């Protein structure tokens, strides 16, 4: 007996609840993800004067959190187009920019960079009250996190080294206790339950950052990139655990992971393409994409189902189906391109990029919504010298 | 902002639960029965089911089991809702006063969780510790049963068995132990754990894991003195207990998979199981005694007892009778005979309970062609697919029919002193009568000894002291039974001719003009004893005999010729006791007094063909509680009738109308008749509680059906419907069906069984060459199931299959819509295909098939081949608008009969339903919920004007009006959408608004404009604007209106305050029930009135009513507001229930 | 081409 994929089948049994299955959910969303990139139109928001959108994460089917170069975090309300700034959370200590965001499996804690960008900061959600303090783990900025579990939370940096914190529920009792009794809000405190470094290799070994980190949940790994070309994977049932290193097939502006869950494969961006790790698998047995668009950095990935959709410097996004190994073609590969934000006309802009009036607004993040239906895009532009935002939901 | 306001015309029919225990006393076995929203009672009895209690809960029942803690007499019922709410549920019966009663109750939602894949399970432990429920992947959730956790608070363990396929708690064990059936990456295995309410985590189980058979599925949990699990899969059913292991695998159980089970014998002895095709089998445990006094299986056999209707849950009553509830077909009582019959069954049909659903299609239709609407649905699935033919009104059975025009009226005799039964039938004519001989169901003209036939009959009947009378216009006449012959006669004083007369068992009341004679029956003689003068010629009078009297009135009802009203006289003196204007501009032509339920009331009708009606006081001869309700625009005739053992009253009219009471209140439906000027009850021996209905040009005699809202007659396929569509030209139907075949070693099909499609008058088989190049690499499989669809022509009147016309192999019907294109003036059945094979996601091909019905033969017209699914079709504007995969297409109809393609739209994933009106297109979506598209002549061309950007699974859609929008999703939702006239930008313009939202609890497959009721023909009195009606998956039928902003806010500051005064059973929140919601977000329900919550306020007793009403500002349309009094909302509401 | 961190 063949297996049943077609989807007249599953239209024609959810008429009668002849048990339409739960055995399709893979081939309507996997339909969807190969409909939905040829449909999207784009609607632009207005930031202010923001400096650059780093991170960004869906919070409800209504509001998406964004972290910004300027240290700000804040809410968009896509539906009203309505921006919302949070408080910053300090460290224990009276002593760039939010890179990372992140949240746990059950959507209960988010994990930014703090005030201090070396220092971790837990916001409760929904509300976005503070949790806990800024830590002083870290020597450097936090460029990644990932939340191993409910609880816990690995963290990289600019040292190279990986924070495993754990928010114990002391640490939430901590945080309501302090604030019912205090009108003011007062952290509950937090240390790393253990502080590990990624191996040093031959490479420069200063230059051992984590740029990205990626949890597979399958098989409780930990995957993390270095910006030295290397990837390393990490046992993560219980404590941070090494399992391997492999050296990626590029070595340049290794920024972005995500990891395929239906097909055991890391996806790893670079100066020009996609890699396509299984860490089971031989070294030499790694697919490898060209973008094309060549000297502007593939700067976020992601996968959804089999497809998988890669923001670009040339704020562009392309699309690539892993079945058919290749790009979506469009109904000549399938893109979407970024409109113009907003850019600050600042002294940097005066003195050296004052010949350009347009620059494209790199892709620094993207992320689908429950539905799946709408992508959320919002970035800047690409040099460090530029000051000026862009962010947009396309649907 | 949009005001709406959805009332159930139907409630939902097909059973999704059923269980069995002594609920509603600690004496009795009942039969609880579990029809989405709504939970039915019944008490088993040797005759069958007697239903005692009806209970609508604010939710979508999911689990439903009883059980009895220990020191309870009588079961408790547990019940949690797809919404989460949890709710132990007592049943308190006081007096005549039934009413369910919530001990505990909670929502037992967890924040965070994925809904498990096999659906919610809960299930209760023997001994009631606990109740244990299987919400989510990975948690097992835990409700301790303590007497004091009036709050069903619950705990959860962590289960490392993350796909759960069933769950039982397991019977002799000591510690309450959970057994189920899980699937591992190494297949699905049976394992056991104690459950620890000290500890709150479970403990290892008394017996170790097994791996089972790959299908294994459903777990029986195996009573004492056995113990132990039964666990069944598609090929063997094994026992598992302790060390013990014990497997079959008979062959007579392999074509079908089992569905459900349940036990027959209470020392589980004996199982029923069902499957996917209705085979009901026996499964037997062989048990063998020990010299050691313990018990084990020995071997276990099963035996096939025959079919029953698909099975949703089977429950063994009592007496080898079994509930066969279903879901696909209509549920079954089914008694199971020890011996088999002729062809090898034990199964024999006892009851049939009718399911609408799921309603896969429908439409609504004239074919009386009187503009107020039947509705015909595709019904059921596989073998209990039908057409269902539904109609609001009421039905009768014609049993004779003699050409009799020019009746005036028709009386009842019993000439036979010694019969109880009707034997003679008095037909009224001008200037003659005639009589009807009445010897069993045969009929013949005659005339009776006694009887006048050169005067016209105005009253005749039987009279006191063995007697019959006729009144005639000359004079009365007073008929003895035996010989047959005149005794006594009476004429007028003033020598005028009687135009009116009434008479009952010693009173005789004749109208001569103004004057009205009232005269005493005597054996053997007439006597007048006094006559009075009306201010005005009478048109009617009525004397008819009330409650329990022995064919007695103290009272005559008359009307009159020149005011236009309806007036109470005392008799014998006809002194006026009340006067009551009927208005309007034709006068009164039949007045009425009747008994309704014991309750005495009076009708009078007018020439215009309205009916008024009052409550009649007969010891002081006064009217109250007036209202009027419109029948017909012609003369109304009232009488009175017996039958279904009750009293009613029935008006005779262009729009015939039977007039009965329920719970004391008069309820006015429509009859299935096309004209009645006359009638009479009827009681013969061929004819006991019957009728006599005369109409223009005949006589008919007949019965009356069950008085019910809606009628239903049923039309079986055999085989599974899709979609059906009228033809108005052809007087046919046209029906999309297909029945399974299963695929022989010989390459071809065959047939399970005999089927509609095959069955035809004649058949035919398509004749295209368009696929003929490709084929699928699995087409020549052994042993698949093939889909084989039909066009079936159905005959409007017979329901006959005049003809069936087969699809290709491998062709799926998807669409069919009946139109004329271009100029062409022929109706055409227009169908969309699709090839269809399993093995590819979504289908690359299909066509597009013209079809013309004429002269008994489906011809086809033209094909065209699209690259898709045909998912839907409607005319545009005389031409073809279509919906293939991800596009929407427009196609012209040319003048060498082709289709060609005008125009497309690409912006969809797949685009599943269109509706259209004037130039604008509704587009539902898959996922991205409803758009809305409009067609410019100028250009040629689509135009995407705004959409809903609120992603949602669509399951039908409809035009409310130009600028709302009706959705329904696949959560049970509904909203509106509206095009926002506030925008000022490019941006919102393109945004549709959410004006509405709101929870139905129903999976909606199809939406029609259409109404059940008469069309207002341009009346704007009625509160509500527009009819759109909708089936569900569950036979539910519902009907969306609109409302004007005024009755929006007064209905809803009404439904706050009846949410405060009406306590639901399980006390769930309505505002709750109602909130929309979904996976991804829950709202409150605004836009939406609820109809059903609303008419509930006809149900509470007014001291209920005034609680509600107190200090509520009414506007009575002066426009000025007032304090509302009870009487207020009632009319408002009665208003209301009058749309369906 | 200033790529950001």
């Amino acid at each position: 007996p063949p297996v049943k994929r077609s989807l007249v089948y599953y239209l024609k049994n959810r008429e009668v609840r002849l048990q339409n299955e739960t055995s399709y959910s893979r081939v309507l969303h996997g339909y969807a993800a190969q409909q939905l990139p040829s449909l999207l139109k784009e609607r632009e928001f207005h930031l202010g004067t923001l400096n650059k959108v780093f991170a960004s994460q869906w919070l409800n089917h209504r509001q998406v959190v964004c972290g910004t170069k300027c240290n700000t975090l804040f809410v968009v309300d896509v539906q009203t187009s309505q921006i919302t700034k949070i408080p910053i959370l300090k460290d224990r200590e009276p002593g760039c920019g939010i890179h990372a965001i992140e949240l746990n499996p059950s959507r209960t804690l988010l994990a930014t960079g703090g005030d201090n960008p070396n220092s971790l900061a837990i916001y409760r959600l929904p509300t976005l009250d503070p949790v806990c303090v800024g830590d002083d783990g870290h020597k450097d900025w936090i460029f990644s996190i990932a939340w191993i579990s409910d609880t816990m939370a690995v963290s990289g940096s600019r040292d190279g080294s990986m924070g495993l914190w754990e928010v114990t529920d002391d640490v939430l009792t901590k945080s309501d206790a302090r604030h019912n009794v205090s009108r003011v809000p007062v952290y509950a405190h937090i240390t790393h339950k253990a502080l590990k470094d990624i191996p040093k290799e031959d490479t420069n070994p200063d230059n051992c950052k984590v740029r990205a980190l990626a949890f597979n949940n399958k098989n409780k790994e930990l995957g993390a990139v270095s910006l030295d070309g290397y990837f390393h994977l990490w046992k993560a049932e219980n404590t941070l655990s090494k399992l391997l290193s492999t050296k990626l097939p590029y070595c340049r502006e290794n920024v972005c992971l995500a990891y395929g869950s239906e097909w055991s494969v890391y996806a790893v961006g670079s100066q020009a393409h996609v890699s396509f790790l299984d860490p089971r698998q031989p070294s030499y047995n790694v697919k490898s994409v060209c973008s094309r668009e060549r000297g502007s950095g593939i700067r976020s990935v992601s996968f959804y189902e089999h497809i998988i959709t890669v923001g670009t410097g040339q704020g562009s996004l392309l699309f690539y189906d892993i079945r058919a190994q290749r790009f979506l073609e469009e109904r000549e590969n399938l893109k979407l391109t970024t409109g113009k934000g907003w850019l600050n006309h600042d002294e940097t802009w005066r003195n050296y990029f004052s010949d350009i009036d347009f620059f494209p607004n790199a892709v620094y993040t993207h992320c689908y919504d429950s539905s799946g239906t709408k992508l959320f895009v919002a970035g800047g532009p690409l040099p460090s010298g530029l000051h000026g935002n862009y962010a947009g939901l396309w649907s | 902002m949009s005001y709406n306001y959805v009332v159930t015309a139907q409630k939902p029919t097909a059973v999704n639960g059923c269980v069995t225990g002594h609920f509603t006393s600690a004496e009795d076995l009942n039969l609880l029965i579990a029809k989405n929203t709504r939970l039915e009672i019944y008490v088993v009895t040797a005759e069958g089911l007697r239903p005692v209690k009806e209970v609508g809960m604010y939710g979508k029942i999911a689990v439903m089991e009883l059980f009895r803690p220990k020191g309870e007499s009588k079961d408790l019922l547990f019940i949690l809702t797809a919404k989460y709410n949890a709710c132990i549920l007592e049943y308190k019966q006081s007096g005549e006063s039934i009413d369910i009663i919530t001990r505990a109750h909670g929502n037992v939602q967890d924040r965070i969780g994925r809904p498990s894949e096999t659906g919610i399970i809960g299930i209760i432990d023997p001994e009631c510790r606990m109740i244990g429920l299987r919400l989510y992947d990975g948690l097992f959730k835990v409700i301790p049963l303590d007497r004091d956790n009036k709050e069903l608070k619950a705990f959860n363990i962590r289960l490392e068995e993350l796909h759960v396929i069933d769950v039982k708690f397991l019977y002799g064990c000591q510690a309450p132990t959970i057994c189920f059936v899980y699937q591992d990456p190494q297949g699905r295995h049976v394992k056991t754990y104690e459950v620890s309410l000290r500890e709150k985590e479970f403990n290892k189980g008394p017996w170790k894991q097994e791996n089972v058979e790959a299908e294994a599925s459903m777990v029986i949990a195996v009573p004492e003195p056995f113990g132990g699990a039964i666990i069944i899969g598609q090929e063997s059913i094994t026992y598992h207990n302790g060390d013990k292991y014990l497997a079959i695998a008979p062959p007579i159980i392999k074509q079908s998979t089992i569905v459900c089970h349940n036990r027959v014998d209470p020392n589980g002895s004996r199982y029923l199981l069902g499957d996917m095709e209705g085979r009901l089998f026996m499964l037997l445990l062989e048990k063998e005694e020990q010299m050691d006094g313990t018990v084990t299986l020995k071997d276990l056999r099963v035996e096939l007892l025959g079919e029953t209707s698909i099975a949703e849950c089977l429950t063994y009553l009592d007496n080898g009778v079994v509930f066969v509830g279903s879901r696909l077909g209509d549920s079954q009582l089914v008694k199971l005979n020890v011996d088999s019959n002729e062809q090898g069954s034990y199964v024999v049909a006892m009851e049939t309970f009718t399911n609408l659903g799921p309603i896969v299609d429908m439409c609504v239709v004239d074919l009386e062609r009187q503009g107020q609407g039947q509705l015909v649905t595709c019904s059921g699935a596989f073998k209990e697919g039908s057409l269902r033919i539904i109609r609001n009104g009421i039905g009768i059975h014609e049993h004779a029919s003699i050409d009799l025009p020019g009746i005036k009226g028709l009386w009842p005799l019993r000439s036979d002193p010694n019969r109880e039964t009707d034997d003679t039938l008095v037909l009224s004519f001008v200037g003659q009568t005639r009589v009807l001989m009445l010897n069993g169901e045969e009929v013949e003209e005659t005339e009776l000894m006694g009887f006048v036939d050169d005067q016209q009959t105005f009253f005749c009947g039987n009279v006191a002291h063995q007697q019959l009378i006729q009144i005639t216009s000359a004079s009365v006449r007073l008929v003895s039974q035996e010989p047959k012959a005149l005794v006594s006669e009476w004429k007028e004083p003033q020598a005028k001719n009687i135009s009116v007369a009434s008479c009952n068992s010693s009173q005789v009341v004749v109208a001569v003009g103004r004057a009205l004679y009232y005269l005493q029956i005597h054996p053997q003689e007439l006597r007048q004893i006094s006559h009075t003068e009306m201010e005005h010629e009478v048109a009617c009078l009525d004397i008819t005999p009330l409650g329990d009297s022995n064919g007695l009135s103290p009272l005559c009802a008359i009307g009159l010729w020149t005011d236009i009203s309806a007036r109470i006289l005392k008799l014998p003196s006809f002194e006026l006791l009340h006067k009551e204007m009927l208005g309007g501009e034709i006068i009164p032509r039949s007045i009425l007094m009747t008994t309704f339920e014991s309750s005495h009331y009076l009708l009078c009708a007018l020439g215009d063909g309205a009916l008024f009606y009052f409550g009649l006081n007969i010891e002081t001869g006064l009217l109250s509680d007036r209202k009027k309700v419109t029948l017909g625009t012609q003369p109304t005739v009232l009488r009175t009738f017996r039958s279904l053992s009750t009293t009613n009253v029935f008006a005779c009219s262009d729009r015939p109308t039977v007039i009965y009471s329920s719970n004391h209140k008069l309820v006015f439906s429509n009859v299935n008749l096309k004209e009645v000027n006359y009638m009479c009850p009827l009681n013969s021996d061929g004819y006991p509680d019957s009728l006599a209905l005369a109409n223009n040009s005949t006589l008919t005699i007949g019965t009356i059906d069950e008085i019910q809202k809606l009628h239903i007659r049923t039309v079986p396929l055999y085989e599974s419907p899709r979609k059906i569509c009228y033809q108005e030209v052809s007087q046919c139907f046209g029906v999309l069906s297909s029945r399974i075949e299963v695929q022989d070693t010989s390459g071809g099909t065959t047939a399970l069984r005999p089927s509609a499609s095959t069955q035809a008058l004649s058949s035919s088989v398509s004749s295209s060459k368009l696929f003929s190049s490709s084929t699928a690499p699995h087409e020549t499989s052994f042993g698949e199931e093939v889909e084989v669809h039909n066009l079936l022509i159905i005959d409007q009147h017979t329901f006959e299959v005049l003809h069936a016309h087969q699809f290709l192999q491998n062709e799926y019907a998807l669409s069919l819509v009946s139109c004329k294109l271009g100029k062409d003036p022929n109706t055409y059945f227009i169908v969309g295909t699709a090839m269809v094979y399993p093995e590819e996601a979504e289908p690359k091909q299909g066509r597009i098939v013209v079809f013309q019905y004429s002269d008994g033969k489906l011809q086809t017209v033209a094909e065209k081949e699209v690259k898709g699914a045909v998912y839907s079709m409607v005319e545009f504007n005389g031409k073809l608008l279509a919906s293939i995969n991800s596009t929407v297409r427009l196609y012209e109809w040319t003048t060498e009969k082709e289709l060609r393609t005008e125009c497309n739209h690409y912006n969809n994933i797949m685009a599943l339903y269109l509706k259209t009106k004037g130039d604008f297109i509704l587009v539902g979506d898959l996922m991205r919920s409803v758009l809305l598209l409009a067609y410019k002549p100028m250009e040629g061309n689509f135009e995407e004007i705004a959409r809903d950007f609120n992603p949602n699974w669509m399951s039908a859609v409809e035009i409310l009006d130009d600028d709302n929008f009706l959705g329904a999703e696949n959560a049970f939702n509904l909203f509106v959408c509206q095009k926002d006239s506030a925008a000022t930008t490019d941006e919102e313009r393109q945004h549709l608004q959410e004006v509405g939202l709101f929870h139905l609890g129903e999976f909606v497959n199809v939406f029609c404009h259409g109404s059940l009721v008469m069309q207002n023909l341009g009346e704007t009195s009625t509160p509500t604007q527009g009819s759109v009606l909708f089936g569900t998956v569950n036979g539910m039928i519902g009907l969306v209106t609109s409302l004007s902003e005024s009755w929006y806010n007064l209905l809803l500051d009404m439904q706050n305050r009846l949410n405060k005064v009406i306590k639901s059973v399980g006390k769930i929140e309505h505002s709750f029930w109602r909130s929309f919601h979904t996976e991804r977000k829950t709202e409150p329900a605004t836009g939406f009135i609820d109809g059903d919550l609303i008419e509930s306020f006809l149900d509470i007793s007014r001291p209920k009513m005034q609680e509600v009403v107190a200090n509520l500002q009414y506007d009575d349309g002066s426009g000025m507001k007032r304090e509302a009094t009870a009487d207020d909302l009632i009319k408002v509401v009665e208003e209301l229930t009058r749309i369906h | 081409g200033e790529s950001e961190e």
